[PDB]
């Protein structure tokens, strides 16, 4: 039947996003080419990425194949909370990456005399912060066989803004301001021939730019965006909106999987971590 | 026009001595030793991995105790491992990073290490102060300074880009010889156990033996087709390896005044940046640019074992006295000590 | 010139009056040194962990 | 461990200890390989930025320069080039003043180190700050002997600026790779004094510029 | 290479006194600086060790809690903090340099000390012969028994020899057993095995005329021997 169905996809979706999470981990722990600011921040998020994917992922296809919650309501909450707090740490060691970039590309003088693992782990411990300042009021007290997030207007207000909206404009604002600079510093006979080659370069290299930024943005908002606006306006809509069991489940399943997209994104697109497993 | 009487007679000298040779080569060393038992595959294996170099680690040098090991890093640190314990006994910080090459005193009281500076840095391990510090800086060399070896704690051999090979007097730092005759840069030195004469390779592609008493050259090994990178003699000081950058290692034997093996895999295209013999000289260790060290029967010039567990080009290897270990060194900023 | 020449020259003559074995005879020596110093060889003969001191 | 190996751990450990922050402080520095042709003015370049191999150091803009001159050592280069292989960048000199001058052509044995600094296989990433001296110079000689004497094939006005352009043209042709760096020409005689600006512009683009490739946006 | 120290004189009991080493001469933060004091009339007492970087602290069980150790090292000094001077803390306190690495030769050099006078499963180191007569010229052989086999599992033997001329502070001539120390004739030997080991000095001088102690350094109580006096 279908159980079986939606659980053997939600099992592989769960089975290959640990997989790709600790493989960038090892990459990180095992190669010593990949000990850097950069990949401490790419593969603390591939830890939280894989704490999703073990302490979240199974419990979430479990509620979503038994389509009830046989176990309590304590565990439900703790469960919750546990979301919340992985996924907001998710979303801010995006937010963190590319804060680490802006400043790396805006900010040389200080990626060269002051950028230290020590930063890494400042930026690891805020998301990680962030994740738990909006994770734990719903168990302290902003708050029948489901398990759903704490519904109230004013933490559906403080748990979107601060998990999502907050990220996706300070992550947008970051990455125009890294494109702007990104563009700046492209642009910026056989004399004919050289400068046509130089030209065509430029060109390939503002696409390139292009191209990154739009991966980057686009998984995480395609991924994140129609979760946090159901998040959003559902708990606002007394009774006009109904959300689909479907669409509401695979809008659920659209942060997981950017969950697993994300060691794609920052660490098997990269040269140095895909040279790194073809030297495991 | 007597340049040319005179340089048709140094060809027919070349003529006379390669005739010599091969008078000589009744046997190729393979027919004699294909009798011999085959040692198959040794499995050596890292038992100490010594981290804290900071940079690629161009030289290493084993204590004669056959424990301490000393290693230079272009991060510009001088270190001496404690290789039981992997503890760092001294971390000498050198005033020029560019060192290439380190020797360790036989007696342990020094260690020596130069480079790109021109200058050979004798440092004193053992003061009446906690420190280590540079007992003496011998200058005299035009070129970088490549590799340099204690004949005792006050006679010094060094070798260099400018060609030449230089015996010093520590105490009063002066090059008492200097051993000339290297038309390229001299890589690499090899003392003899009795260290009354040494052998040197250089980018000339030959390798010469040196009377240290004499200052003279008395035999030049022409065998290899690449800048010569390593050399060590063989322990009973009547033969010596070369490492090359043609992915060759040779053996050539001082008395028969000849090359005797090529140890080259077609599997291997790399140059070797190292070269050592075991204790019983029956194994020549040979690191790579390929990243690891090959082991090579150096009695059949087969491919015993690989010591491969180095990110990045092996850049030097040494064998124990007691030949209990093979320490390699490499450019991924790591030692390791292989049994 | 004349120096260089004459002095590549002596070397070379220098180093054409060696008295050289037979390559028979270094291999054989080469070889029975490798035999006489085999059971010395810890590479070769690897020890036991407990008289290997990297262990 | 006894009471003696646990203080040579400890020992140790402090050793380790010193090697970081020793690290950490090198890492700090930016290590540029200067190189010419000796005469080409890298003396003076020196100079404005303030046997063996010479390091000059120097800070500007909260950024410290390491620039090693390996001018004095003329012994064979592929043997201690690869020394200098995690270098920040390349400041190469050459004299614009020695297209009519002989050591071969001067000018053309600075194209031919030139081109093998830059496509050498250890620097294929490692952008080029190519200054230019003699400017001044250049252009009294310029003015009198043709640039046709270096280039048989220039075809151009003897003029400072068409002459000085054809050469910084023929150095960034000799650039094969022009994918992965840069060359940062430069001209100066003697008093520029904008030179360790022109440095600090070039090292902070290739910073920027890895940081971009890192993030693949370069 | 000097150590100097400072403090000490007469104090009532249950005061509080700092010694204090000026140290010069050496590289003083890379040395373990101990504090090994001497009563008037008795054999050496090792007090506190402090090690290089101040990462590691020890202190005697007579003086534990009671005594602090501390270093100074951009001043390049040994400090003893003392509270609660108890008669038994009459005694001169030496301060020692002490390095520990591969071979190294841990308690080579001793400062002069300063008499302090308050008013009015340690292994034993056993000399029970003492005040031997001599002769110059002729040898003799200094025994030392031991609680506790001193031979490590690393095959190092922690017995260390001492010299107490009189008048001057102790001076290292053996560190670990059979290693003679730098600036001793090669006529002092070290020998023995486990618990039993021997000083023997082959061809004796004045000079030579003192105590000898034994030293433990196997573990941190670091135990003297009732020292074995030397006299023409
Ligand atoms: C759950 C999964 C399917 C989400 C995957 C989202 C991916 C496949 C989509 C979402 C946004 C898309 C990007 C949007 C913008 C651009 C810039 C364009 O110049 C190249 C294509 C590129 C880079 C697209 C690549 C594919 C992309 C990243
Ligand atoms: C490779 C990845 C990134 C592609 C995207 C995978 C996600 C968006 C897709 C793939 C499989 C899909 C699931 C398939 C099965 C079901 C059961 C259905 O009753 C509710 C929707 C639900 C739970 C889907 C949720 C969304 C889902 C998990
Ligand atoms: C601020 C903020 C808010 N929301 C998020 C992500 N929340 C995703 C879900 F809504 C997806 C759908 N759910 C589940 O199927 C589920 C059910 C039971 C469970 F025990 C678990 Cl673990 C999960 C709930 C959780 N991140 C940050």
């Amino acid at each position: 039947s279908y159980q079986v169905i939606t659980s053997l996809l939600l099992g592989t979706l769960i089975f290959c996003a640990v997989l790709g999470n600790a493989c960038v981990v090892a990459a990180i722990a095992l190669e010593r080419s990949l000990q850097n600011v950069a990949n401490y921040l790419i593969g603390s998020l591939a830890v939280t990425d894989l704490m999703v994917s073990v302490l979240v992922l199974p419990m979430a296809a479990l509620y979503q194949v038994l389509n009830k919650w046989t176990l309590g309501q304590v565990t439900c909450d703790l469960f919750i909370a546990l979301d919340v707090l992985c996924c907001t740490s998710s979303i801010w060691h995006l937010c963190a990456i590319a804060l680490d970039r802006y400043w790396a590309i805006t900010d040389p003088i200080d990626y060269v005399n002051k950028r230290t693992p020590r930063r890494a782990a400042a930026l690891i411990s805020l998301t990680w912060l962030i994740g738990f300042l909006i994770s734990i009021p719903p168990m302290l007290g902003w708050r029948p066989d489901a398990c759903t997030i704490s519904k109230d207007h004013g933490y559906t207000i403080y748990s979107t803004f601060g998990a999502f909206y907050i990220p996706l404009l300070l992550m947008l604002v970051l990455y125009g301001r890294i494109f702007r600079a990104a563009r700046f510093r492209i642009r910026k006979r056989k004399n004919e021939r050289n400068a046509e080659a130089k030209r065509k370069m430029a060109l390939a290299r503002e696409r390139k730019t292009v191209k990154t930024l739009g991966i980057i943005m686009g998984t995480f908002i395609l991924c994140w965006l129609p979760f946090f606006i159901v998040a959003l306006v559902l708990p606002f809509c007394e009774s006009s909106c109904h959300m689909p069991t479907l669409l509401g489940a695979i809008i659920n399943w659209l942060g997981y999987s950017n969950s697993l997209l994300n060691p794609v994104i920052y660490a098997y697109f990269n040269k140095d971590f895909q040279n790194a497993f073809k030297k495991i | 026009s007597e340049l040319d009487q005179l340089r048709q007679e140094a060809e027919q000298l070349k003529n006379q001595i390669r005739d010599a040779r091969k008078a000589c080569a009744d046997a190729t060393l393979s027919q004699i030793t294909n009798n011999i038992d085959p040692v198959g595959r040794i499995q050596m294996r890292t038992r100490r991995t010594l981290r804290g170099h900071l940079a690629k680690i161009y030289a290493m040098h084993w204590g004669t105790d056959s424990r301490l090991l000393v290693s230079a890093s272009q991060d510009g640190k001088l270190i001496i491992w404690d290789s039981y314990t992997t503890n760092k006994v001294h971390a000498i910080p050198l005033r020029s990073s560019w060192v290439m090459t380190c020797a360790y005193a036989p007696s342990g009281n020094y260690v020596a290490c130069g480079g790109l500076d021109n200058i050979c840095s004798i440092y004193n391990l053992k003061t009446r102060e906690g420190n280590v510090r540079v007992s003496r800086e011998l200058a005299g060399h035009t070129g970088y300074l490549s590799c340099c070896r204690f004949l005792d704690d006050n006679q010094i051999v060094t070798s260099s880009g400018d060609t030449t090979c230089a015996l010093w007097d520590i105490e009063t730092g002066q090059q008492t010889t200097t051993f000339t005759g290297h038309t390229g840069d001299v890589m690499s030195l090899s003392l003899a156990p009795d260290t009354r004469l040494f052998v040197s390779g250089a980018c000339d592609a030959s390798a010469k033996l040196w009377d240290v008493r004499e200052g003279m050259c008395r035999q030049t090994f022409t065998g290899h087709e690449s800048d010569i990178n390593a050399i060590c003699f063989f322990p009973n000081g009547n033969a010596f390896a070369t490492g090359s950058d043609d992915a060759t290692c040779r053996l050539f034997d001082l008395r028969a005044d000849q090359e005797l093996m090529t140890y080259s895999h077609d599997n291997i295209i790399c140059g070797i940046t190292s070269v050592s013999f075991s204790k019983s000289g029956r194994l020549l260790l040979a690191g790579y640019d390929d990243f690891n060290c090959n082991v090579w029967d150096a009695l059949k010039a087969d491919r015993a074992g690989v010591l491969a567990g180095h990110d990045n080009r092996v850049s030097c290897l040494g064998v124990t006295d007691d030949g209990m270990a093979v320490a390699t060194g490499s450019w991924d900023s790591f030692l390791k000590i292989w049994n | 010139s004349i120096a260089q020449a004459r002095k590549l020259v002596e070397q070379l003559k220098m180093e054409a009056n060696i008295d050289r074995i037979k390559v028979s005879k270094a291999a054989a020596d080469l070889m029975a040194y490798c035999e006489a110093h085999a059971k010395e060889d810890p590479l070769l003969t690897p020890v036991p962990a407990s008289e290997n001191p990297f262990r | 461990l006894s009471a003696e190996d646990k203080a040579a751990v400890e020992r140790s450990k402090m050793i380790d200890r010193n090697l970081r922050e020793d690290g950490e402080k090198a890492a700090k520095e930016v290590k540029l390989l200067l190189l010419g042709a000796g005469e080409s003015g890298k003396n003076t370049i020196v100079k404005q930025m303030k046997t063996g191999i010479v390091e000059t150091h120097f800070t500007f803009k909260d950024l410290y320069f390491k620039m090693f001159d390996v001018g004095a050592q003329r012994s064979e280069r592929k043997k201690w080039i690869h020394c200098f292989e995690g270098v920040t960048a390349i400041i190469f000199c050459v004299a614009l003043s020695d297209y009519d001058l002989v050591l071969m052509n001067r000018m053309h044995a600075s194209m031919k180190l030139f081109d093998s600094i830059c496509n050498n296989k250890w620097f294929t990433e490692t952008s080029i700050i190519l200054f230019l001296n003699k400017k001044d110079l250049f252009e009294e000689k310029i003015k009198r002997s043709p640039l046709t004497i270096c280039y048989p094939e220039y075809t151009g006005s003897n003029t400072y600026e068409e002459a000085a352009a054809y050469i910084q043209c023929q150095f960034e042709d000799l650039n094969r790779r022009k994918d992965t760096k840069e060359i940062y020409t430069h001209f100066t005689c003697s008093t520029d004094t904008k030179n360790v600006q022109f440095v600090f512009d070039a090292v902070t683009d290739v910073i920027i510029k890895n940081n971009l490739k890192e993030c693949g946006l370069y | 290479v000097q150590l100097v120290e400072s403090g000490g004189g007469l104090v009532q009991p249950g005061g509080s006194r700092k010694l204090s080493c000026s140290a010069s001469g050496f590289a003083f933060s890379s040395f373990g600086m101990h504090w090994v004091r001497q009563a008037p009339e008795k054999g050496l007492e090792w007090v506190a060790y402090i090690s290089s970087g101040s990462g590691t602290i020890y202190y005697a069980d007579t003086v534990k809690g009671r005594f602090t150790i501390s270093r100074d090292d951009p001043k390049n000094t040994l400090f003893l903090q003392m509270t609660s001077l108890r008669s038994e803390d009459t005694a001169m306190y030496y301060c020692v340099r002490s390095i520990y690495y591969y071979g190294s030769s841990p308690f080579d050099f001793w400062g002069q000390g300063t008499t302090l006078t308050v008013s009015s499963s340690d292994i034993v180191m056993t000399q029970a012969t003492s005040s031997v007569p001599v002769t110059p010229g002729e040898s003799v052989s200094i025994s030392c028994r031991s609680s506790k086999s001193l031979l490590h599992s690393n095959g190092n033997t922690y017995l260390y020899w001492f010299l107490q001329r009189p008048g001057q502070s102790p001076q290292l001539l053996i560190y670990r057993m059979s290693n003679l120390a730098s600036g001793v004739p090669d006529r002092f030997s070290g020998s023995g095995s486990g618990t039993a080991f021997t000083l023997t000095i082959s061809r004796l001088e004045a000079e030579d005329v003192g105590v000898y102690y034994c030293m433990q350094h196997l573990e941190y109580p670091l135990t003297f021997g009732a020292g074995t006096k030397l006299e023409l």
